[PDB]
């Protein structure tokens, strides 16, 4: 009967669902590798799917993944010992080196357009109209790291125009140079700025921005990564 | 201690925004309206603007129209007095026309009349409002989705009110208006065919549901976890894949032994919720046309 | 073994018990002290109900059941065959369940990001603890938890609303499946935004999420916006969760009378408890 002619071709479809449903899953970091870099020889049960294009909004151009992967980067780590599966050592300092919980990817050097070419991201005082409608406003306030001491004042707000939202907090360091903090990151109180990642003599660190007025997708990775790493290898100067 | 980001912590409002263009009649969009602080901790302020057009207006009237003709007919039952409306509010219900009937239009409005005329209203307030789905997707080229998923839910809606009627023969098979008593169909229904949870699409909608329940709170907790990378940014991380990715690809193959791509799990989104109206209205679709009873069924197996 | 990208996340550290003794993968699993927490308390617990499938006399999964101890016993231990092993089972089950929690939360500090996932699973363990602990406890006996099988725990789930009339009418219950049916609405919504903004019309570029916010705003004259959407996500699910734990602590234990019923306290209002008509009076 009906019924169970329908359940059992149901049962069926779902199978090829999953199948479908897991290869388009596989259009990124396949095929496995070994931890050096070279292909494993299981590569599963399911094969890496054929090849799909997106065309990139503003003359961007064009991706198509599957396609060759490969970490544009040097990546400092080494192996702590002789068999598949454990650890990778920092060779160096991961904060500077990019490893880790401060990894960052190599994206592409130019920064995010809204839905017309224009920069999705920009510094408060360049945005014209944009200001603060609710909550205290930052602009003004010291920052404080894990430390608990003061690493430097808060000068802008960088917001993104289109989904009308901060993104940043610019903040001014002790020898005039500024960097950018994640406003996700960072907790606003009302006589400061608190920032539980870094202490304070690693702000200095942060990695900076090329134009004053602008922040790529390969920028963001370096700061977001670089603050996050701050929660695992800063704990050292963390207190509370 | 460290922020979390369910609400945001300072808003920040810039000039009302009246959105893309592309092939858009904007002759048809409304003005911005207000802009909300409460919602704006949460999400975007900005109310407006709206974009209402034949078809919009068309499904908004008649919307209208089925709401206010059930509450006609609540006015009635309590015999038009206000505190007795809200005593038994709850309590009302507008019945489809009694078995006696069949599937004739000839029924009294008393009889029913009324409940075929608020569901031609539900009809065309509802497919109209699903070409206005597809319709202003077009206009921004964007792909139908939204259309093909608000499909599966007209499934079961299409089913339970107007196909299992054709196929049993009388509009009585329907489900009546109101609160309670749509409540109690929905036990009676199961009680008539010998328990549902013997229907093996009946189970399998509860999994897409409890599935949907756990897939949102997977996708949604992980979005959040490292939107300190930006990772709310989904469309730009489909294009140029960053940390934030990386690391909720890896957060999840280290968990549980696979994971997914940025926009890979948009596709798994989009099923596990689509599946539960799908198969739910297959569910509903064979009971009582093929299958009396459930329990007996089973037994069997057809 | 390793996606393209994997190796320089693999780093040492972030564990929460037993330093580096345990900080090692295995295939794509990150272990962990509490990854060999789990396995051994699964490992336990699956051992325990093979066990209890002997005495029952199968094998058959459509039919193996381990119930709790009956009503007799109310909070006390209980002979294996009856219910002993179900209340062993549970104690494994929850060794499980938190253990995947706090492995959860080390796979977190190694990978730098925030803790929103195992905070979300929490309210999972909670819906369980609430059936098979809290309830059972308020209520004096393990004999109202539910059993473990396919089709007998369906039994339980209908006995136990019955027990309250149509338990539809637990206001509770209400909210809670009004979550759920709209967690699961914004999840069709989410999922076919991003793809119809990531698979435009053939041959179009990819859209933005400003089409992603004009088209909601078009359509419903309102856009959450991508943050919005997840906040929203987890809030709908999480709800939909905490929801149903209340619904069923409070049945059985301050309201043990037909669901139904309790609506009249609305229906009995002074302003309107005799004035003649409507449906009731
Ligand atoms: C699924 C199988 C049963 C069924 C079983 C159940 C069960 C069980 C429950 C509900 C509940 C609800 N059902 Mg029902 N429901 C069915 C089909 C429907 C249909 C339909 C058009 O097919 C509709 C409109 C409703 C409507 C509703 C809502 C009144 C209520 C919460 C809905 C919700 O969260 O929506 C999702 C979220 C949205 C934002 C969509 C829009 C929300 C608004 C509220 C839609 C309501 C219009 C409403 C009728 C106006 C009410 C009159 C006012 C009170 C003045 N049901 C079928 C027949 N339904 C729950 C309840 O509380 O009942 C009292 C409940 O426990
Ligand atoms: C939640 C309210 C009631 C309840 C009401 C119902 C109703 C009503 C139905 C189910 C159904 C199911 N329930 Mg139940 N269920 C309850 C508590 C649980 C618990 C538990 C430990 O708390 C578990 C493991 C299950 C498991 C299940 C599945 C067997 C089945 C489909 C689930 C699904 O898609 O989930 C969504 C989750 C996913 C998609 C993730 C995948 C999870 C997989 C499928 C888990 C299977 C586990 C295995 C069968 C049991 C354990 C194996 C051993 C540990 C080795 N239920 C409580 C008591 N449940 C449905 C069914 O069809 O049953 C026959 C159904 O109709
Ligand atoms: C006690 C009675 C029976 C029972 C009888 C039924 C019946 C009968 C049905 C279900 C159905 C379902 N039940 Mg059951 N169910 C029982 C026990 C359970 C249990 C449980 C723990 O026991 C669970 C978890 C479920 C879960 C479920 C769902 C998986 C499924 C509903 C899908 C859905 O989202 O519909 C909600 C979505 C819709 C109704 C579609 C909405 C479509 C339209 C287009 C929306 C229009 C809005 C309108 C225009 C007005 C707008 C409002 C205003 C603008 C505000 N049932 C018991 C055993 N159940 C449904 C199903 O599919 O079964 C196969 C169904 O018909
Ligand atoms: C005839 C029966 C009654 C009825 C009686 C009951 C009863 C009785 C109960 C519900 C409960 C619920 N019902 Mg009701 N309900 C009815 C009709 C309905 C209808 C409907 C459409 O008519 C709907 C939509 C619902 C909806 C719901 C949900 C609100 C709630 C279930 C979800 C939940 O608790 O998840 C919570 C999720 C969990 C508990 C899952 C936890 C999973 C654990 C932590 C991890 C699992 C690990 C596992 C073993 C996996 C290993 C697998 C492999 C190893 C990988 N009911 C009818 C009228 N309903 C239940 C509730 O509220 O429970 C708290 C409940 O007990
Ligand atoms: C897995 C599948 C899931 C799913 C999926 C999807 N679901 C979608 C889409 C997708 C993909 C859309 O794209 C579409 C949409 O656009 O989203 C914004 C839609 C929709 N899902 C709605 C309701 C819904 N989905 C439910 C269920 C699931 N959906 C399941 C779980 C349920 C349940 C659970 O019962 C409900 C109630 C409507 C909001 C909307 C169409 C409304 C309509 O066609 O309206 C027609 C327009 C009107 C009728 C105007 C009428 C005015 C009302 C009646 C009352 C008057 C106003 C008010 C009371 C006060 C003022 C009055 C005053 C003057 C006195
Ligand atoms: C809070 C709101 C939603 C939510 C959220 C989240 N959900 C999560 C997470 C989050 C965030 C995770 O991060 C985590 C995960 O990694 O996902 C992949 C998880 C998980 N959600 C699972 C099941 C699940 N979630 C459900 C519900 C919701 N989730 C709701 C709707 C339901 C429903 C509806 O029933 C089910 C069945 C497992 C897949 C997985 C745990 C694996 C485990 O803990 O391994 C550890 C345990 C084992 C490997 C087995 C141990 C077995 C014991 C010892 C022997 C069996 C005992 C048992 C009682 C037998 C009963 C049988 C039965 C017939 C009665
Ligand atoms: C946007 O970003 C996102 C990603 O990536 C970019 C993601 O991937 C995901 C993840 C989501 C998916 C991949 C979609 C599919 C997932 C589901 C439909 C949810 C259901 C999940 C399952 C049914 C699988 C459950 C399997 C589990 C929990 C473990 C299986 C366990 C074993 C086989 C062994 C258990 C291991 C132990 C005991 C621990 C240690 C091991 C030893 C051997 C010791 C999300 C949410 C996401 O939002
Ligand atoms: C305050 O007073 C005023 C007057 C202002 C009011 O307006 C108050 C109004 C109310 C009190 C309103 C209350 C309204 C409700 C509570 C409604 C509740 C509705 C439900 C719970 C509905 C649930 C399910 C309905 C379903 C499944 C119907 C589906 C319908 C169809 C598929 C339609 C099928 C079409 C038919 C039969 C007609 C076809 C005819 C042709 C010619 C093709
Ligand atoms: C797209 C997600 C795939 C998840 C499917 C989960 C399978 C659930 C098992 C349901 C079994 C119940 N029954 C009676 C229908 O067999
Ligand atoms: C609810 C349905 C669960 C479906 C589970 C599908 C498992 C597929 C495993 C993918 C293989 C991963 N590898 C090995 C490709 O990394
Ligand atoms: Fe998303």
């Amino acid at each position: 009967d009906l019924a169970s002619l329908a359940i059992y071709s149901f049962w069926i479809f779902l199978a090829g669902l999953i199948y479908y449903l897991q290869t388009e899953n596989m259009r990124e970091g396949y095929p496995l590798e070994n931890e050096d870099g070279t292909p494993a020889a299981n590569q599963g049960p399911f094969p890496l799917p054929k090849p799909k294009t997106f065309i990139l909004p503003h003359g961007r151009g064009t991706l198509t993944v599957p396609g060759p992967e490969s970490e544009d980067r040097p990546i400092a780590l080494a192996r702590t010992a002789v068999s598949e599966g454990f650890p990778h050592a920092p060779t160096g300092d991961p904060m500077k080196d990019g490893v880790g919980p401060a990894s960052w990817v190599a994206r592409r050097d130019l920064p995010e357009l809204d839905g017309h070419g224009h920069n999705k991201i920009k510094p408060m005082k360049a945005a014209a109209g944009f200001h603060v409608s609710a909550g205290k406003n930052p602009i003004g306030l010291p920052v404080r790291g894990c430390d608990l001491e003061i690493a430097g004042k808060v000068v802008d707000i960088w917001v993104d125009i289109p989904e009308q939202m901060a993104r940043f907090l610019e903040v001014e360091l002790k020898d005039g140079s500024t960097r950018l903090l994640p406003m996700q990151m960072v907790k606003v109180q009302s006589n400061r700025v608190h920032v539980n990642a870094l202490s304070s003599d690693l702000f200095a660190g942060i990695p900076t921005i090329k134009s004053p007025t602008e922040v790529t997708l390969l920028e963001e990775d370096k700061i977001c990564g670089y603050v996050a790493g701050g929660l695992m290898y800063a704990a050292p100067k963390r207190k509370s | 201690a460290e922020y979390q980001n369910i609400f945001s912590q300072v808003q920040v409002r810039g000039p009302a925004d009246l959105g893309m263009t592309e092939d858009v009649n904007l002759a048809n969009r409304s003005g911005v309206g207000p802009f909300s602080t409460l919602l704006g901790w949460f999400g975007n302020a900005q109310l407006g603007p709206i974009y209402l057009g034949s078809l919009g207006v068309l499904s908004l009237f008649s919307g209208l129209m089925w709401f206010f003709t059930i509450g006609i007919w609540f006015w009635y039952q309590a015999g038009w007095n206000p505190a007795v409306f809200l005593r038994d509010l709850f309590f009302f219900s507008l019945e489809p026309p009694a078995p006696e009937y069949g599937l004739s239009f000839a029924a009294p409005l008393k009889e029913g009349g009324l409940w075929l005329i608020a569901s031609f209203f539900m009809f065309v307030a509802v497919w109209s409002w699903w070409g206005r789905t597809y319709l202003r997707a077009q206009a921004l080229g964007m792909g139908k989705h939204t259309a093909w998923a608000f499909l599966s839910a007209i499934w079961l809606w299409m089913v339970l009110g107007f196909i299992r009627p054709i196929l049993m023969g009388s509009w009585s098979e329907a489900v009546p208006y109101g609160i309670f008593s749509h409540l109690d169909w929905t036990n009676n229904f199961s009680l008539v065919h010998g328990n549902l949870f013997y229907n093996p699409f009946h189970g399998l909608s509860i999994a897409f549901l409890y599935g949907s329940a756990l897939l949102f709170a997977m996708h949604g907790a992980t979005i959040l976890a490292v939107s300190r990378f930006g990772g709310e940014r989904e469309l730009e991380q489909i294009a140029d894949r960053g940390t934030a990715a990386e690391r909720a690809a890896l957060f999840w193959r280290w968990t549980m032994g696979f994971n997914a791509t940025m926009e890979g799990i948009h596709l798994w989104a989009i099923w596990m919720a689509v599946l539960v109206t799908l198969t739910g209205g297959i569910g509903i679709l064979l009971s009582g046309t093929v299958v009396d009873n459930w329990y007996v069924w089973g037994q069997n197996h057809g | 073994a390793l996606l393209s990208f994997e190796r320089k996340y693999r780093v040492p550290g972030g564990t929460l018990v037993g330093g580096n003794l345990f900080d090692f993968w295995v295939g794509p699993f990150y272990v962990g002290f509490f990854g060999v927490a789990t396995f051994f308390f699964a490992a336990l617990g699956i051992i325990l109900i093979a066990w209890s499938a002997v005495l029952q006399g199968t094998w058959n999964p459509q039919l193996i059941s381990v119930y709790p101890p009956a009503l007799e016993y109310g909070l006390g231990g209980a002979p294996l065959a009856k219910g002993g092993l179900w209340q062993i089972i549970t104690i494994c089950a929850t060794g499980a369940f938190v253990s995947w929690a706090l492995r959860e939360v080390e796979i977190c500090r190694k990978l730098g990001i925030g803790y929103h996932i195992p905070f979300a699973f929490a309210f999972a363990i909670l819906a369980y603890l609430t059936l098979v602990l809290f309830r059972p406890v308020m209520m004096g006996a393990w004999g109202y938890a539910f059993p473990y099988g396919i089709w007998t725990h369906l039994d339980w789930v209908s006995n136990t609303g019955y027990t309250y009339g149509n338990f539809h009418y637990n206001p509770a219950h209400m909210i809670a499946i009004s979550f759920f049916f709209t967690n699961a609405l914004a999840l069709a919504l989410h999922g076919a935004l991003v793809l119809s903004a990531a698979n435009p019309e053939k041959g179009k570029e990819m859209r933005t999420p400003d089409h992603e916010d004009t088209f909601f705003r078009d359509l419903v004259g309102y856009s959450i916006g991508t943050l919005g959407i997840h906040r929203l996500g987890l809030l709908l699910s999480l709800s939909a969760v905490f929801f149903s734990a209340l619904c069923m602590i409070i049945t059985g234990t301050i309201w043990f009378d037909q669901w139904v019923d309790w609506w009249q306290w609305w229906v009995k209002l002074p302003w309107w408890a005799n004035i003649p008509g409507g449906i009731n009076g």
